[PDB]
This record gives structure tokens, C-alpha cells and sequence, in this order.
């Protein structure tokens, strides 16, 4: 516990978890709804998959 | 289509073999239903002197699969189609990463028949697992055992000329794409390695028959030490010596193909499998 | 104003700070290890906005 | 190899000259250094003459002219009144 | 729900047929079901046609995908969906990020250190980021081993927009289409200087399928890369590019050293996929803003990418 002649600027990245709070306007976006259409995955033997 | 596999175990399974069955679920293993031949076993059984050639030979014949379910009695395995993609994984003792290799090999296991293997003490069979394991890795390992094979049948004959230190030095560990494993090096891979040593022996014979057979143009690349042979041989023995050395050579070169290669496309190391067909 | 830098071994263009944290020098690094310097030290991540 | 460069100036003739003058006295030096006058006529250095006027405020808006594969920056001068002059010499 | 139960129910597999060996009056009924089944699936009408929409789940495979994680400075967003991308293996093991190349930046790291050069220079301004991608493309080519650090995984089907840290998806395996369910076909987008049809060098048996072979190939100033389509087979292949490389037989012997193992090896073949030979590859032109570039176009491809074999 001798000085060696050099200091240490020390960093480090801390995280914070927070909970936020969002304002958004009214009809500030417009969202435009499309229909929905189903496809087909790998249909095995035990079960179709959509 | 239907081509779940079952197999017929004679006695039931204890919980310890079921341990060790399930800590190797994901791996391929070929095919002979009978539980006697299921896989490689029946050359790496103490009644068959360990030999490579055969053994490659049955692995390349006889077809694979991948084993999906463990029971009490049962066996549940799809085996291999050229159609279709299975999702295997890599649960061997030897563990070589699979980090983006496009194509895997399915050699017999050179590091040792304890370590890629499950001794089934209450049945008839004690099972093995075929190395399925990245081409770069297949080849250098094949490298490292044949020329391993060789320089050590030369130090036990003559020792005067090589050191068995610098050759497991580098013979001992392969490096492929930054990962560095070590080779469990000890018989086994002797009639390979003696397979290689004819070819390369006859080989002089071999070019100078085959330039001989269409000038100077094909004569000069030979060195000097690597041109001179007399003409003088008798036509039984340079017949037969042709035949088998080009037997060798077709055997060799298709041994020295590394069986069935499997492809991959992704892998997922969080979870060790990958999406996995027969090429 | 009546100072340059409170620190010379990692303030100027080359340095030993620099050179340790810049990413034009970090090419033979393990590239998955986080760097809390990166953000002070990479010329591009302090230079885009 | 002669040269052909647009100027764009808000001042009039009397003025452009003696500013291109200005702007040019490192050339005359340059061609009276590579070369030497061993003649009388290779004194003048080059000639300017007034293509027309247009605004100030909104002028010499920058644009591009894309040919077929390639494009070289332009630079579009709008609402231009085109009235050409004889050439003045520069010296 | 009514939307979603009238797409389901016109999107399912019809059931098998039951043939009731037991009773009597069933299996009348059944025979008569089996051939009005038979007569109106053979047909020509609408009924034969509405009969191979229903896929009966071998015929039909969906492919394999490889979600690719890449730097968006490395890639383009202008670039056609149906380009080959070759992937480089990296040295460390927690690595996270694959560095693709499309061919155009594939053809800058190509020329930069000695058409298709203007609109790769067009594309990728600036090369001395993407040879900082690769560790080292001098040395891996001077012993010639480049070959086997590159692998194709097909070609590009999704591209989804990031401004750092982009993502791509390529078909890896299988029949190339797109990901989309909004329907429509990649077409495989190959440049036309780097590509030859090895029918016109070489100057009788129809196939099934003409695959399209890559050809990474190690020439004096730098490496090459060459898209092969040929009706033959892989190890068919081998032996007419041997025939094709002509000149490097007398560059491996002009170069008479032979424990300098660099120049013994001269590229690698790798198969990239299989389109249909009675549809041929079709031409076309790809513009950027300024320049357009021909470009091979390149349909109903299966891709099924095979190794590097050495010439």
C-alpha cells in the first residue's frame, strides 16, 4: 500500500432499471388495421400448424 | 412419412442406463429389429481386432439415424433420408464446437472407444456413437493421427532419426477457428496408416508407368531424387503392383472422403443443436 | 479556459488512454467484452452525434 | 491549356477587372516563371467579358446534371437576362 | 373470426379416405366416393385444378433460414433480394456478428489492392472498413486458403431495415421464396461480367435441373469470383473446369518451386443451388440512382449449398 506515482481515473457503467411514463397526444398517429391471413408451418403428423 | 424406428430390447433398462442414454439423446448412430447390431458395436466389440478400414466401410454402407425418445424398453429413432432435415446435437465427450461449419462428418471415434460410447451392463450390447464432427477438424485429426501412426512405428523400429516429443508436440492438438483442443493419442489405425505408406511407396512406379504410357514436359516436374528408377522389372510384378496400388489409391481416396457428410444450417449454441439433412 | 487538459496520458490524439480503449487499435481484442472507455475513447461513436 | 472559369459577382466591370487582376496575380506569376515572353504576343493573359445579370439573392442555386451513368454537379442560375459584352483583357 | 375461420377452413388438408371393409352398405358408398374423387381430380376442369391447392401433406418442402446478424456499413439496402451471400467463418468463438458479402462488396475487397467495378465502388464507397472486416485477406490468399474461411448460405429472401446493427435472412437450405406470406418468388440476381454459361466455352443429354456452381479461383493479381451454371454434375464439373483452366496448368508448371504448396491449388468449386434447366436464366438490368449494371436473373432456384472442392 505504497504509491506507485500515477493516480487511476476509474469509469464504470452503471444500470438503473426505471419505470417510465409515456405521453402520447391525442390522434397523433393513425394506425391503419390490415386483415389477417394464415399460412401454414411445418405440418408434421401429430398436428397442423398454422 | 412413418419413420419412427423402434427396436426390440431384450432386458429392461436400469435408471443409471437410462441416465446415460438420456445424456446422449441427441446424437446419430447408424442402423443394422435387431438390438445386437444396432449401431457400430459389432467392430468395436472385443471380439474384432479394432480395425479402420472396415469399420469405415460398414459406417458408409449401412445407413444412420438420429434417436429422438428413451423408455424402459424401447428405443424410439427416425432413421436418415435424403429427403428430409433432422435437428441433431452435440453431445460428445470429445466436444468440438460447430460454430458456423457448414458441413459436418460422421467418422468412427479415433479418440478412444470409452469416451464416445455407453456400456450396457444387463444387456447383450455395449453401444457407440460415431464422431459427428466439423470436416476442417475430420481432416486434421486424420492428419495428426496418420503421420502420429507413422512416426511413431518409426521410432519403435529406429528411433535414431525422429523425436516422439517434437511429434506430439504438433500432432497432438488441433486448431480450428480459434478454438485449440487436445488429441487423446495412444493397434488402432495401423492398417490405414500401412495402406498410405504402399501408396506413397509405389507411387514413384505408379508416375513413372503412367508418363511412360503418353514428353519431357510431364518428366521434368519430378526432382532428381524423385526421377530415377531402372528399367528393369518383371511384367507379372509390375502388373499386380499397378492393380493394387491403384486398388489402394480408390479405397483411399474415397476412405479419405469422410463417409456421410451431414450439412447444417443453423446453429443455435444457447440450445447445441442444429438443423441438420443428408447431403 | 485556463487549462488544456487535467489529464495528457489520455486526452490527446495518442496516448496511453487512447491507445488502450480506441477502437482503431482494439483489433486484436475479444470483441464481446463490454468497454464502459468506448463511449469517451472510439472517435466514431464520440464523433456521430 | 487554356482555361474556362464562370465568375458570379455582384460589382460592376470597372470593378471585376481590377478584382480579377487581383485573383489572378499568382497565375501571371506561375506563367511568367514555367514559360518566358520571348515574344510580344504571349503578354496577355487571357480576356473576360460580362455574360448577362441576374438576382442576387436567389442566384447560382446549386443542381446536377445526370447523364446516362454519371453525374457532374452543376450549378443553376435562375431568372438570368443574357446580354454579352466584347472580351476585356486581363494582363 | 369469421375472416379467420374462412381462411382456415379453405387452407386445411382433406381427410383420407375410409374404405369400411366390414359393413356391407359403406363400402358401396365408400367405392363410389373413391371414384367420384378420382373422376374429378383427373379431369380437365376447374375441379383438377382445385385439387393441387390442398398439398395432401414429400412434393413440398418449407425451407431453412439463417437469421444473420450483420453491421449495416458492411451491406446495402439498395441492393436486389436475390443475391448470394458468402459468409465468413470467425476466429472468435463469442463472436455474435456473421460478416456476409454480397458479391459487389465481395468485388470491392476483390480489387481494392490491385461494369461491375462502377457500380461496386458506386455501392461500397468506401473499402477500408470492409477490409477491416476481414482479419486478413493478404496472407489467407497468399496461402491460398480463403477458400474454405468463406461459405455461401444462399441467397437473400428477407432484408428488414436497421440503421445499425441490420439483419438479414437468407435461405440456407431449400426452395427459395420469400418469408412473407404475401406471396411472391425470389428471383436469384447474379451479375453478368461474373457470370459465364459454360455451354458457350464449351461450344447432348437434356437434365432434369442446370445447377449454378460459384468458383472462388486464386488468379496472379488477385482472386476471382465466377458463377458457373452447368446442365452436368458436381464431380462432372470438376473435370470440365480442369478442361477450362487451361492456363493455370502452365502457370502451376511455370512456377516450377514445388515446396511453395501456394500455387499447387487454383480456387475451389462449391454448388450453390438447382434451377430448372427448361426454363433457362433470364437477363436482365439492375439500376441504382445513377448506373445500371446486367444482371443475371435467376428463377424457381432450390437452394442446397455444397462444399469447396479444390481444382
Amino acid at each position: 500500500k505504497i504509491h506507485p506515482g500515477v493516480a487511476m481515473t476509474v469509469v464504470r457503467t452503471d444500470e438503473i432499471l426505471s419505470e417510465n411514463i409515456l405521453f402520447s397526444s391525442r390522434a397523433s398517429t393513425s394506425m391503419f388495421i390490415g386483415t389477417p391471413n394464415v399460412s401454414r408451418r411445418e405440418a408434421r403428423v401429430d398436428a397442423v400448424t398454422f | 412419412m412413418d419413420l419412427k424406428v423402434v427396436v426390440s430390447l431384450s432386458s429392461r433398462l436400469y435408471t443409471d442406463e437410462i441416465a446415460k442414454m438420456q445424456q446422449r439423446i441427441g446424437c446419430i448412430l447408424p442402423l443394422a429389429q435387431n438390438v445386437q447390431g444396432l449401431g457400430l458395436g459389432q467392430v468395436y466389440s472385443l471380439e474384432t481386432v479394432p480395425d479402420y478400414v472396415s469399420m469405415y466401410n460398414y459406417l458408409s454402407d449401412c445407413t444412420l439415424a438420429v434417436l429422438d425418445e428413451v423408455s424402459v424398453d424401447s428405443l424410439i429413432l427416425t432413421k436418415i433420408v435424403p429427403g428430409q432435415t433432422y435437428a441433431i446435437k452435440n453431445k460428445y465427450q470429445p466436444f468440438f464446437q460447430w460454430h458456423g461449419t457448414g458441413s459436418l462428418s460422421v467418422m468412427p471415434p479415433v479418440f478412444g472407444r470409452e469416451h464416445a460410447t455407453v456400456k450396457l451392463e444387463s444387456n447383450d450390447v455395449d453401444i457407440v456413437f460415431p464422431m459427428v464432427l466439423p470436416t476442417p477438424i475430420a481432416e486434421e485429426v486424420l492428419q495428426k493421427i496418420l503421420l502420429f501412426n507413422v512416426y511413431s512405428r518409426v521410432v519403435m523400429q529406429a528411433p535414431g532419426n525422429a523425436d516422439m516429443l517434437d511429434v506430439h508436440m504438433h500432432l497432438g492438438s488441433v486448431s480450428y477457428l480459434g478454438h485449440h483442443y487436445e488429441l487423446a493419442l495412444p493397434a488402432l489405425l495401423d492398417n490405414l496408416s500401412l495402406y498410405f505408406c504402399i501408396m506413397v511407396t509405389l507411387l514413384p512406379r505408379a508416375s513413372m508407368r503412367l508418363v511412360r504410357g503418353l514428353n519431357l514436359f510431364q518428366e521434368m516436374v519430378p526432382d532428381e531424387i524423385a526421377r530415377i528408377d531402372l528399367d528393369d522389372l518383371s511384367v507379372a510384378d509390375d502388373l499386380s503392383r499397378m492393380r493394387v496400388m491403384m486398388t489402394y489409391l480408390q479405397s483411399l481416396a474415397s476412405l479419405f472422403n469422410l463417409g456421410p457428410r451431414l450439412a447444417t444450417a443453423a446453429y443455435s449454441q444457447e440450445t447445441l443443436t442444429a438443423t441438420c439433412w443428408l447431403r | 479556459e485556463y487549462r488544456s487538459t487535467v489529464n495528457p496520458w489520455a486526452s490527446q490524439l495518442g496516448s496511453l488512454g487512447d491507445i488502450m480503449y480506441n477502437s482503431s487499435y482494439r483489433q486484436t481484442a475479444v470483441p464481446g467484452l463490454y468497454s464502459p472507455c468506448r463511449a469517451f475513447f472510439n472517435k466514431e461513436e464520440l464523433l456521430r452525434n | 491549356g487554356p482555361r474556362f472559369t464562370f465568375f458570379q459577382s455582384s460589382r460592376g466591370h470597372c470593378q471585376i477587372m481590377n478584382i480579377l487582376r487581383i485573383y489572378y496575380s499568382p497565375s501571371i506569376m506561375h506563367r511568367y516563371a514555367v514559360v518566358q515572353p520571348l515574344h510580344i504576343e504571349e503578354l496577355t493573359f487571357g480576356a473576360v467579358a460580362c455574360l448577362g445579370t441576374f438576382s442576387a439573392t436567389d442566384g447560382w442555386r446549386r443542381s446536377a446534371f445526370n447523364y446516362r451513368g454519371s453525374s457532374l454537379p452543376v450549378v443553376e442560375i435562375d431568372s438570368f437576362y443574357s446580354n454579352v459584352s466584347d472580351w476585356e483583357v486581363i494582363l | 373470426r369469421r375472416r379467420l375461420q374462412r381462411r382456415i377452413a379453405g387452407l386445411l388438408p382433406p381427410p383420407a379416405r375410409r374404405l369400411n371393409i366390414s359393413r356391407g352398405s359403406e363400402f358401396t358408398r365408400d367405392v363410389r366416393g373413391l371414384v367420384e374423387e378420382h373422376a374429378q381430380a383427373s379431369s380437365l376442369s376447374a375441379a383438377a385444378v382445385w385439387r393441387a391447392g390442398l398439398l395432401a401433406p414429400s412434393g413440398w418442402r418449407p425451407p431453412v433460414f439463417g437469421d444473420f446478424l450483420i453491421h449495416a456499413s458492411s451491406f446495402n439496402n439498395a441492393e436486389a433480394t436475390g443475391t448470394p451471400l458468402f459468409q465468413f467463418k470467425q476466429s472468435d468463438p463469442f463472436s455474435g456478428v456473421d460478416a456476409v458479402f454480397t458479391p459487389l462488396s465481395l468485388f470491392i475487397l476483390m480489387n481494392h489492392g490491385r461494369g461491375l467495378t462502377r457500380m461496386a465502388n458506386l455501392l461500397y464507397d468506401s473499402p477500408a472498413t470492409l477490409a477491416d472486416l476481414v482479419p486478413d485477406f493478404g496472407r489467407l490468399v497468399a496461402d491460398r486458403r480463403f477458400h474454405n474461411f468463406i461459405t455461401p448460405v444462399g441467397p437473400l429472401v428477407e432484408n428488414i431495415k436497421s440503421t445499425y446493427l441490420n439483419k438479414i435472412t437468407t435461405v440456407v437450405h431449400g426452395p427459395v421464396v420469400s418469408k412473407a406470406i404475401p406471396r411472391s418468388t425470389v428471383k436469384v440476381t447474379v451479375p453478368q461480367e461474373a457470370f459465364v454459361d459454360l455451354d458457350a466455352w464449351l461450344s447432348q443429354p437434356c437434365p432434369a435441373d442446370a445447377r449454378l456452381y460459384v468458383a472462388l479461383t486464386y488468379e496472379e493479381a488477385g482472386p476471382r469470383f465466377t458463377f458457373f451454371q452447368s446442365s452436368r454434375g458436381h464431380c462432372q464439373i470438376m473435370n470440365i473446369l480442369r478442361i477450362y483452366y487451361s492456363p493455370s496448368i502452365m502457370h502451376r508448371y511455370a512456377v516450377v518451386q514445388p515446396l511453395h504448396i501456394e500455387e499447387l491449388t487454383f480456387g475451389a468449386v462449391a454448388c450453390l443451388g438447382t434451377f430448372s434447366a427448361t426454363d433457362g436464366w433470364r437477363r436482365s438490368a439492375f439500376n441504382y440512382r445513377g448506373s445500371s449494371l446486367p444482371v443475371v436473373e435467376i428463377d424457381s432456384f432450390y437452394s442446397n449449398v455444397s462444399d469447396w472442392e479444390v481444382i
